[PDB]
């Protein structure tokens, strides 16, 4: 995306394209919540064995 | 569909551009502002 603080990709561009760089940072940040998830679970097969 | 609100008028060619979602001008401020969840199809016509 064209920048990381949310608010601040809005606070200069227009909503009909604002939306589609924000959704952006939605599914960036969940796919890192994805592999931190997959990650624990490993490991908490890891340590329940 | 269910109904349809026909809103007609009558404007110069410079400011034909401004009926739009997400504009900002003369007519898309303080008279006729248009909303993002906008569903259907507006028409010109030039009347010379």
């Amino acid at each position: 995306a064209i920048s990381s603080v949310l608010n601040d990709i809005f606070s200069r561009l227009d909503p009909p394209e604002a939306e589609v760089q924000i959704d952006r940072l939605i599914t960036g940040r969940l796919q890192s919540l994805q592999t931190y998830v997959t990650q624990q679970l490993i490991r908490a097969a890891e340590i329940r064995a | 569909f269910t109904n349809v609100y026909a809103d007609s008028f009558v404007i110069r060619g410079d400011e034909v551009r401004q009926i739009a979602p997400g504009q900002t001008g003369n007519i898309a401020d303080y008279n006729y502002k248009l909303p993002d969840d906008f569903t259907g199809c507006v028409i010109a016509w030039n009347s010379n």
